């Protein structure tokens, strides 16, 4: 068992990053 | 570095994550969004993320917990 406390954070952080890059069209 | 200020954005993600619109994110609700967003997660993988965010130990992610998870390193 590794827990994945850091990795688990990336899974959620990355998921939100895409949502912003998609929603935040800017132009 | 910008986490506490993310509230403006972190608050928008809630309405998008909370399909029930009750103000609480469960393990089935979160995994549901991950699928559409383009992320495959198992029932165990998701449940592990809920506990990490669940500060009250009820099995649901609230606003105070949402920011914490986002502002967690
Ligand atoms: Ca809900
Ligand atoms: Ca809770």
């Amino acid at each position: 068992k590794r827990k994945q406390e850091e990795v688990s954070a990336i899974v959620i952080q990355r998921a939100y990053r895409r949502y912003l890059l998609k929603q935040k069209v800017k132009k | 570095m910008k986490e506490q200020d993310s509230e403006e954005e972190l608050i928008e993600a809630f309405k998008v994550f909370d399909r029930d619109g009750n103000g609480l994110i469960s393990a089935a609700e979160l995994r549901h969004v991950m699928t559409n967003l383009g992320e495959k997660l198992t029932d165990d993988e998701v449940d592990e993320m809920i506990r990490e965010a669940d500060i009250d130990g009820d099995g649901h992610i609230n606003y105070e917990e949402f920011v914490r998870m986002m502002v967690s390193k």
